[PDB]
C-alpha cells in the first residue's frame, strides 16, 4: 500500500499538470525480424537469469556445465542469423 | 511521515529537471564558443522557468490515446526513483534492477503509444523505427546487468553497496562497464542516438527524468565511497558530486560526435557487441566458481 | 467426525523472557554456549514428535535457562554489554561486522571474570 | 479502504479482460491487456509474490504487448465503435455484478464447486521460518536439478529462431 | 593474417575459449565446492545420541567432530 | 570561462543533494534516532512483529533492553 | 476454496469466448489467447504460492516463455497473411474450400 | 526459543478461540464444539483463521499483510 | 506406448519434478507434506482401484488438507452465526484485547 | 530449404514425439505436443502459395487452442489432487476439456473442420508427415490416462465422427480431401475401443499408419491430385492400378486382405463386451464409408477412362522417381491376413 499511495499522488500529480495544460489554453518484412528476433533473445535472457539466485549449490559442475549449454546455444543461435544473412538489409 | 517522503522525493525532481536542462545549455555554450544565458537572470535561471511557463503558454491520437501516451511516460518518470540507494533508500525493495528495466520497457510502450498518436504519417513509421532502435538495446543491457549482479549476490542493492566500498566495481569490468555506458546512451535517446508531438514540456521533463534516473543508477553501480554509518550526508555529498561529474561527462559525450546510420547502428549492435557481451558474460559465469568467491546472499 | 482435545492455560501460565531481538541477537554466540545443552531435548521431542502440547514444560525448562543466563549477565559482568546492545540496535539489519570494539570489550569483561 | 483487496483487484482484473474480450479495435484491446497484466501483477505481488510476479513482468509486460502493437501498426489502420462491443461490455458487466451481489450478500454460487464466500486473507501461512523467501530458491532451482528441462526449452528456442527466419524467407 | 579481419569476433572466441578450458585447471575448484558445501542454511536436527561412534561431541567447543578451520586459514 | 557557470552546477547539485538528506532525516526521525529495522525474509519479519510485540507500544523501537527479567 | 480463483476461472471462461468468437481480424483473437495464456500464468501462480509447492515452481517461467515463442510464431503467421493479401481480415479466407 | 514462544502463543490462541466457540454456538443443532475437520488425530498447522479468527482488519493485516507490502 | 527408458536407462529425469518428499533445495515441506507421504505408501504396491475401494480415507484426508474447503465452511458457519447475533447484539465481545 | 535444415526439423518432429511417448511430467507432455506444432508449422508452407499460408493458418489456431485447453485441464487438475505422474486422474471436469482437447487435436466430428481444408492445399509429403505423426502423439496419452474418462465423451465422438466421415466423402473430387475423410473416420474408430482395450487401438494405429503410408507412397509415385490424372497414370503405367486396388480395397477393410483384421478384432473385444447394437451400428457406418473408396478404384483401375496424347512422348522416359519404401510396405499392409495371434506383440 505503501507503492500503491506513491502510485496515487504521482497519478493524480500528473493529472494536475495534464489538465493546467490541456484545460488553459504499406512495410517491410526487413522490420519484422527485429521484434521476433528480440523476443527470442529475451526469451534465453529469461532462461539466463535466474542463475545468480542460484549460484550456492551443492551440485556446481552441473550449474556450471548447463549455464554454458545456455550460453552456447545463444551462440550458435546468434552464428546461425549471422552466417544466414539474417540480420543483414 | 510517509506522504512528506512522498513529497520530498517527487518536488525537487522539477528544479532538478530545469536546473539541468540550463547547466546542459550553459556547458554546451561553453563546449562551443557561447556565453550565456546570462542577460535575462542571474546566470539564467529565470531562462529554464520562463522556458517552462512558455510553453505552457504556447499551446492550441484520438483523445483518449493521445492523452494515454504522456500520461504514461511522466508517470513513469516520477515513479521510478523509488528504490534509489541514496544512502538510505526510499523503500527497502527486496528486487529493483529488474523494476528498472521493467519499467524502460514501459517507456518503450510510451514511446510506441506516441508513434501510434502521430496520426497516420510517414513521420509515423520513423517513429516505428525510433521504437526498433530504443527496443535493440533491452537485450544488451540485462545481460550485462545480470553480469554485473552476478558479482553482487543478489538484486537486494544494499548489499551492493556493501559490496562496492571496498573497491569500485570499475576495476573487476572497465570494458564491460563502458559497452552498459553505450547502452544507456542508446537507450536515453540523445546524441549520436537520433531522432523522434505535445505536450512538449511533459515529453521534455519525461525524458531528461529518465536521463538523471540512469546517471544516478550509473554513479551508484560502478563506483562508491567509504560509507561512515550515523552520517549520510557524507556519502550524499560524494556520491552527488560524482552523479554531477558523470551527467556532465555524459552531456560531454552528447556534444562532439556525430550521429549513426540506422543500418550500421543495428549491424553495429548485434555483430559487434552481442557475442562479446555473451564471451563476457560466459567469463564472468566461469570465475567465482573458479576463484572460490561467490557472494553470499542472505 | 474427530474432535481433538487441547490443553488449558493451566501450563500456559508462564512468564516470559520479554526483551528484544536485536539484544538478544547481541547474546547469541554466549546464550549458545553455556546454557542450549537441555534445550535439544526439547528439539529432538518436537522433531520425532510434531506434537505441541505435548513437549511445553521443556519449553518451561528453556524458558527458565534463558532466564537464568539472563541473571547471570545482568548481575555478573557487565554493564557495557548494554553499551553494546545500544550500539548495535540501529544498524538496520544487524551484522557482527558492526560493533566490533564494544563486542571486544566484552570479550574482555566475559573472558577475565566469568 | 477494507479488507477485500484481493478480491477487488481480482474484479477489476475480470473488468479488463471483459474489456478487451468485447472485441475492439486490437490496439484498444492491447492497453486493456497491459492494464489487465498490471492488476494481474499486483495480484501476484499482494499474495508476495515478491520475486516472480515481478520477474515474469519484464517477459509479458516487457516483450509481448510491444511486439504486438508493433505488428498491429505495420499491418492495417482500421480507422472507421459499433454496438455489439457496447453490447457484450454490458453483459460482461452483468455477469460480473451478479456473481459479486450473490458472492457478496450470499453464500455460494456453484459452476461445479463450492466457492466459500469471504476475501481469502485465509488460508495463509502461520509466518513460519523460511529465511530464504521460498520463491527465490524455488525459481533457483534447474542446475542442480532440472538437466534436461534447460536442455528441450533451449532446442525449442533455437528451433523457434530457425523456424521464423525460414518462415520470413530464410536465408 | 586472420586477426583483424573480423577483430572483435576473433577476440570473442578467445576469450570465450579461455572461459571453457579453464574451469579444466584450477587450484580452487575443490576448495570453491567444499566451502559452498560447509553453509548451513537448513537447521541440524540434533538425533537419538548414537551407539558409540567416534564422532558427534557433546559441546560444539569440543573438536571431536569434523569441522572446518581453513574458513580462517585463507 | 566556467567561473560563471559551477554555482548554477551547484544549485542543480543541491537540488540532486536534497531529497537524499531530508529523507535521511525523516528516516532518523520517524523511529526516534533509529533506522528502520529492515526486514526483507519471513524470519527478518516474524522477529520484528516479536519485536513490537514485546515492547508493549505495539511500537518496535522501544526495545526494552534487559529490565525485563525479574 | 480461496474465493479469488472463481473469478480467475471466470476470467479464464470470458477470455475463452473472446478467443473463440471475433468478427474482424486475427490480432484481436490472438490477443485473446495471449491474455488467455496470461490467465493460466497467474492461476497457476497463485496456487503455488499459497500451496507452498516450493519444489516444482518451474511451471510459470516455463509455460510463458514456451506459450511466447507460439505467439511469435502466430506473429509470423499472421505477418504471411497480411503480406499475401491486402488485410488480416477473418474474411478473404474463402479460398481453399471445404 | 523463538520456536517454543510461537507453539506456547498458538497454544494461547487454540485455547481463546474454542473458549470463543464455547461461548458463541450454544443454540446451533449438531456442531460438536470441537470437531476436527479431519479424521486421524494428529497435529495439523492451522491455517491462519484458526490463529486469527474474528479479529476485524487490524491485527490480521498486521500478522498477514505487513510483509507483503511493507518495507 | 508407456516405453521404459525412464525404467531402463536409470537416469531420473523427471522423477524430481513429480510430487514433494524429494529433497529440496532448502529442505521445507508443503502444507500436506505428511499426508502427501501416508497416502503416497496407501497406494504404493496397488492397481488403483482398490485405492478407491480402501485408501479413500486418507485420499478425502488429503483433499481436505489441500483445499480446507469443510473447514472454511465451518468457518464460514462461525461467521455467519457471529453476524447474525451480532445483529441481535450480545455480550461486546472480550475476545479481543480483554476479558 | 537446405537439406540440412530439413533433417534438423525431422529430427525435432522425432524428439517432439518421443518426449509425448516417454515423459511422466504433464509439462513436458504439453511441450511436446508444442515442439512438434513448432516443427510441423514449416514442415508446411514447403511452397510459396497462399493455399499453404491459409492451411498452416488454420491448422496453427486448431493446434493452439488444443495446446491451452490441455494446459488449463492441467491447472484444473492441480487445483485438485496434485501430482505429477501421468496417472489415473480425479476430476470428471479435468478429464471432460482434457478429451475435448484431444479431440480438438487428433480430431473429431465436433473438431474436424479444419482437416480437409488444411490438407488440401500442401504438398503430400507434409500431408504424410503430419496425418502420420499428429495422430501417433495424443494415442499415448489416451493410452496412459484411460482408467479415469467418462465413456460417453469418446463414444459420442467416435460415432459422430465415423458417421461424419462417412456421410461427407461420397462428394468430394479431391484425394487429399478423401485421404483426410477416411483419417476422420479411421481415428474415430481407433479412439473407440479406448476403455475396454488400448491393444486394439494401438495396433490399428499400426495398420493404419502402415496403410498412409503406401497410399501417400504410391501418390509420391505420380504427382497427381485429381482422378483424371489417376486415369492417366493408368494409361502410362499398369503396376500402379493394382497397388491402388489392393490398398483402396484393404482401407475398405474386406476379410481376405488385410485391413479387416483391425476392424474384426476390434467387433470381437467390443462385442465380447455384451453391447451389440452399438457395434453393429458402427459396422453399418464402416459398410458405408467404402462407396467412395470403391468408385475411386473403379475411375482408376478398373474403368478405362480416355486420355490425352504426350503420354506417348512420357513413354520413352522412366517412372524414375526413388521410393522411401513402397514395395516391401505394402506387401506387409495387403498380406497379413494370417497373421492374427501377432496381437499378442503388445505385452
Ligand atoms: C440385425 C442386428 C443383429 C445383431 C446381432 C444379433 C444379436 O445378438 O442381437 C441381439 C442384440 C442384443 O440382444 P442381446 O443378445 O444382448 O440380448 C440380451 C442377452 N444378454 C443378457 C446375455 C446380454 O440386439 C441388438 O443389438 C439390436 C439389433
Amino acid at each position: 500500500m505503501n507503492l500503491m499511495i506513491t502510485l496515487l499522488t504521482n497519478f493524480t500529480l500528473a493529472t494536475l499538470l495534464v489538465t493546467i495544460a490541456f484545460w488553459l489554453p504499406p512495410f517491410s518484412m526487413k522490420f519484422f525480424l527485429v521484434a521476433i528476433t528480440f523476443l527470442l533473445f529475451d526469451l534465453e535472457i529469461a532462461l539466463l537469469l535466474p542463475l545468480p539466485w542460484a549460484s550456492q549449490t551443492t551440485n556446481l559442475n552441473t550449474m556450471l556445465t548447463m549455464a554454458l549449454l545456455l550460453i552456447f546455444l545463444l551462440a550458435v543461435s546468434l552464428a546461425y542469423e549471422w552466417t544466414q544473412k539474417g540480420l543483414e538489409w | 511521515m510517509f506522504m512528506i517522503n512522498v513529497l520530498t522525493l517527487i518536488i525537487p525532481i522539477l528544479l532538478a529537471v530545469a536546473f539541468l536542462t540550463l547547466v546542459e545549455r550553459k556547458v554546451l555554450g561553453y563546449m562551443q564558443f557561447r556565453k550565456g544565458p546570462n542577460v535575462v537572470g542571474p546566470y539564467g535561471l529565470l531562462q529554464p522557468i520562463a522556458d517552462a511557463i512558455k510553453l505552457f503558454i504556447k499551446e492550441p491520437s484520438s483523445i483518449s490515446m493521445f492523452i494515454l501516451a504522456p500520461i504514461l511516460a511522466l508517470t513513469l518518470a516520477l515513479t521510478m526513483w523509488i528504490p534509489l540507494p541514496m544512502p538510505y533508500p526510499l523503500i527497502n525493495m527486496n528486487l529493483g534492477v529488474l523494476f528498472m528495466l521493467a519499467m524502460s520497457s514501459l517507456a518503450v510502450y510510451s514511446i510506441l503509444w506516441s508513434g501510434w498518436a502521430s496520426n497516420s504519417k510517414y513521420a509515423l513509421i520513423g517513429a516505428l523505427r525510433a521504437v526498433a532502435q530504443t527496443i535493440s538495446y533491452e537485450v544488451t543491457l540485462a545481460i550485462i546487468l545480470l553480469s554485473v549482479l552476478l558479482m553482487n549476490g543478489s538484486f537486494t542493492l544494499s548489499t551492493l553497496i556493501i559490496t562496492q566500498e571496498q573497491v569500485w566495481l570499475i576495476f573487476p569490468a572497465w570494458p564491460l562497464a563502458m559497452m552498459w555506458f553505450i547502452s544507456t546512451l542508446a537507450e536515453t535517446n540523445r546524441a549520436p542516438f537520433d531522432l523522434t508531438a505535445g505536450p512538449f514540456a511533459l515529453f521534455f521533463m519525461a525524458e531528461y527524468a529518465n536521463i538523471i534516473m540512469m546517471n544516478i543508477f550509473t554513479t551508484t553501480l560502478f563506483l562508491g565511497a567509504f560509507h561512515n554509518p550515523y552520517m549520510p550526508e557524507l556519502y550524499t555529498i560524494n556520491f552527488t558530486i560524482k552523479s554531477l561529474l558523470l551527467s556532465i561527462t555524459f552531456l560531454w559525450i552528447r556534444a562532439s560526435y556525430p550521429r549513426f546510420r540506422y543500418d550500421q547502428l543495428m549491424h553495429l549492435l548485434w555483430k559487434n557487441f552481442l557475442p562479446l557481451t555473451l564471451a563476457l558474460c560466459m567469463w564472468h559465469v566461469s570465475l567465482p566458481i573458479l576463484l572460490s568467491s561467490i557472494p553470499p546472499q542472505t | 467426525p474427530g474432535i481433538v482435545e487441547l490443553p488449558s492455560l493451566e501450563d500456559l501460565k508462564v512468564q516470559e523472557v520479554k526483551v528484544s531481538s536485536s539484544v538478544l541477537k547481541a547474546a547469541a554466540h554466549h546464550y549458545g554456549a553455556q546454557c542450549d545443552k537441555p534445550n535439544k531435548e526439547f528439539m529432538l521431542c518436537r522433531w520425532e514428535e510434531k506434537d505441541p502440547r505435548r513437549c511445553l514444560e521443556e519449553g518451561k525448562l528453556v524458558n527458565q535457562c534463558a532466564l537464568e543466563f539472563f541473571r547471570q549477565i545482568k548481575r555478573h559482568c557487565a554493564e557495557p554489554f548494554t553499551e553494546y546492545w545500544t550500539c548495535i540496535d540501529y544498524s538496520g539489519l544487524q551484522l557482527f561486522r558492526r560493533c566490533r570494539k564494544e563486542q571486544a570489550q566484552f570479550d574482555k569483561c566475559v573472558l577475565d571474570k566469568l | 479502504m477494507m479488507t477485500y483487496i484481493v478480491f477487488i483487484l481480482s474484479i477489476i482484473f475480470v473488468m479488463g479482460f471483459v474489456g478487451f474480450s468485447s472485441k475492439p479495435s486490437p490496439i484498444y484491446g492491447g492497453l486493456g491487456l497491459i492494464v489487465s497484466g498490471g492488476v494481474g501483477c499486483g495480484i501476484v505481488l499482494n499474495f508476495g509474490g515478491s520475486f516472480l510476479g515481478l520477474m515474469v513482468f519484464l517477459i509479458y509486460l516487457g516483450g509481448m504487448m510491444v511486439v504486438f502493437g508493433y505488428t498491429t501498426a505495420m499491418a492495417t489502420e482500421q480507422y472507421p465503435s459499433n454496438k455489439v462491443v457496447l453490447g457484450t461490455f454490458i453483459t460482461g458487466l452483468l455477469m460480473e455484478f451478479l456473481m459479486v451481489y450473490y458472492v457478496l450478500k450470499d453464500k455460494e454460487v456453484e459452476i461445479v464447486f463450492k466457492f466459500n464466500g469471504m476475501g481469502d486473507w485465509v488460508i495463509y501461512d502461520t509466518g513460519d521460518s523460511g529465511f530464504f523467501s521460498e520463491e527465490a530458491m524455488g525459481i533457483a532451482a534447474l542446475y542442480s536439478y532440472g538437466t534436461w528441462l534447460v536442455i528441450v526449452t533451449g532446442w525449442s528456442l533455437l528451433i523457434g529462431v530457425v523456424v521464423i527466419m525460414e518462415i520470413t524467407r530464410g536465408n | 593474417n586472420v586477426w583483424a579481419k573480423e577483430p572483435v569476433l576473433v577476440a570473442s572466441f578467445a576469450i570465450a575459449g579461455l572461459a571453457v578450458i579453464l574451469p579444466t585447471l584450477s587450484p580452487y575448484t575443490k576448495y570453491s565446492l567444499m566451502i559452498n558445501r560447509a553453509t548451513p542454511y537448513n537447521y541440524p536436527v540434533p538425533l537419538r545420541d548414537d551407539g558409540n561412534m567416534p564422532d558427534v561431541p557433546s559441546h560444539p567447543q569440543d573438536p571431536q567432530g569434523p569441522s572446518l578451520e581453513w574458513l580462517k586459514r585463507l | 570561462m566556467w567561473f560563471e557557470v559551477l554555482p548554477g552546477i551547484a544549485v542543480m547539485g543541491v537540488c540532486l543533494f536534497i531529497p537524499g538528506m531530508a529523507t535521511a532525516r525523516i528516516h532518523r526521525f520517524s523511529n526516534g534516532g533509529r533506522e528502520k529495522r529492515v526486514a526483507h525474509y519471513s524470519y527478518q519479519w516474524y522477529l520484528m512483529e516479536r519485536d513490537r510485540r514485546v515492547s508493549g507500544v505495539n511500537r518496535y523501537y522501544v526495545s526494552k533492553g534487559l529490565e525485563n527479567i525479574d | 476454496m480461496s474465493l479469488v480463483y472463481m473469478n480467475i476461472m471466470m476470467a479464464f471462461t470470458v477470455s475463452l469466448t473472446g478467443l473463440l468468437m471475433y468478427r474482424s481480424h486475427l490480432m484481436s483473437s490472438l490477443l485473446c489467447l495471449e491474455g488467455m495464456m496470461l490467465s493460466l500464468f497467474i492461476l497457476a501462480t497463485l496456487m503455488i504460492l499459497n500451496s507452498h509447492f516450493t519444489l516444482a515452481s518451474m511451471m510459470p517461467i516455463i509455460l510463458l516463455v514456451f506459450a511466447a515463442c507460439e505467439a511469435a510464431l502466430g506473429l509470423s503467421l499472421l505477418v504471411m497473411v497480411s503480406n499475401t493479401y491486402g488485410t488480416d481480415y477473418v474474411q478473404n479466407l474463402n479460398l481453399l474450400q471445404c | 526459543l523463538l520456536q517454543a514462544e510461537k507453539d506456547r502463543r498458538v497454544l494461547q490462541m487454540l485455547r481463546e478461540n474454542l473458549e470463543e466457540e464455547a461461548t458463541i454456538m450454544k443454540d446451533v443443532p449438531g456442531w460438536k464444539v470441537g470437531e476436527s475437520v479431519f479424521h486421524t488425530t494428529r497435529w495439523v498447522t492451522p491455517m491462519m483463521g484458526e490463529l486469527y479468527g474474528l479479529r476485524t482488519g487490524e491485527e490480521i493485516l498486521s500478522s498477514t499483510y505487513g510483509f507483503i507490502w511493507y518495507t | 506406448p508407456f516405453f521404459d527408458v525412464q525404467k531402463k536407462l536409470g537416469v531420473d529425469l523427471d522423477h524430481w519434478m513429480t510430487i514433494q518428499s524429494a529433497e529440496q533445495p532448502h529442505r521445507i515441506p508443503a502444507r500436506c507434506h505428511a499426508f502427501e507421504k501416508e497416502w503416497i505408501e496407501c497406494a504404493h504396491g496397488i492397481g488403483s482401484i482398490r485405492a478407491e475401494k480402501e485408501c479413500k480415507i486418507e485420499f478425502e484426508d488429503f483433499r481436505e488438507c489441500l483445499l480446507r474447503q469443510k473447514t472454511m465452511k465451518r468457518l464460514n458457519a462461525i461467521k455467519r452465526q457471529r453476524d447474525k447475533l451480532i445483529k441481535e447484539g450480545k455480550y461486546t465481545p472480550p475476545p479481543h484485547h480483554s476479558g | 530449404m537446405n537439406p540440412i535444415i530439413l533433417i534438423i526439423i525431422l529430427m525435432t518432429v522425432m524428439l517432439g514425439t518421443i518426449i509425448v511417448m516417454i515423459s511422466t511430467h504433464w509439462l513436458l507432455i504439453w511441450i511436446g505436443f508444442e515442439m512438434n506444432m513448432l516443427a510441423i508449422i514449416p514442415i508446411m508452407m514447403k511452397k510459396h502459395n497462399p493455399r499453404a499460408t491459409e492451411a498452416s493458418t488454420k491448422y496453427f489456431l486448431t493446434q493452439s487452442t488444443a495446446s491451452m485447453l490441455l494446459m488449463m485441464a492441467i491447472i484444473i487438475n492441480l487445483m485438485f489432487s496434485g501430482q505429477w505422474t501421468v496417472m489415473k486422474l480425479f476430476n470428471p471436469m479435468a478429464s471432460m476439456l482434457m478429451t475435448m482437447a484431444l479431440a480438438m487435436k487428433l480430431g473429431m466430428a465436433p473438431f474436424h473442420f479444419w482437416v480437409p481444408e488444411v490438407t488440401q492445399g500442401i504438398p503430400l509429403s507434409s500431408g504424410l508427415i503430419l496425418l502420420t505423426w499428429q495422430k501417433l502423439a495424443p494415442m499415448s496419452v489416451l493410452y496412459q490416462i484411460l482408467p479415469s474418462i467418462n465413456l460417453d465423451l469418446i463414444l459420442t465422438l467416435s460415432i459422430l465422427s465415423i458417421t461424419i466421415g462417412g456421410w461427407g466423402g461420397l462428394n468430394q473430387t479431391q484425394l487429399r480431401k478423401i485421404m483426410a475423410y477416411s483419417s476422420i473416420a479411421h481415428m474415430g474408430w481407433m479412439t473407440a475401443v479406448l476403455l475396454y482395450n488400448p491393444t486394439m487401438t494401438l495396433l490399428n494405429l499400426i495398420i493404419y499408419i502402415i496403410m498412409t503410408s503406401t497410399m501417400f507412397t504410391l501418390f509420391m509415385a505420380n504427382s497427381t491430385t485429381t482422378t483424371l490424372s489417376l486415369s492417366h497414370t493408368w494409361n502410362k503405367a499398369p503396376i500402379m492400378t493394382i497397388l491402388v486396388l489392393i490398398t483402396l480395397l484393404s482401407m475398405g477393410g474386406l476379410p481376405p486382405l488385410s485391413g479387416f483384421m483391425p476392424k474384426w478384432m476390434i467387433i470381437q473385444e467390443m462385442t465380447k463386451n455384451d453391447s451389440i447394437i452399438l457395434p453393429t451400428l458402427m459396422a453399418i457406418t464402416a459398410l458405408l464409408n467404402l462407396y467412395f473408396y470403391m468408385r475411386l478404384t473403379y475411375s482408376t483401375a478398373l474403368t478405362m477412362f480416355p486420355s490425352t496424347n504426350n503420354m506417348k512422348m512420357k513413354w520413352q522416359f522412366p517412372t524414375t522417381k526413388r521410393m522411401t519404401l513402397l514395395p516391401t510396405m505394402t506387401v506387409l499392409s495387403t498380406m497379413l491376413l494370417p497373421l492374427t495371434p501377432i496381437l499378442s506383440i503388445l505385452e
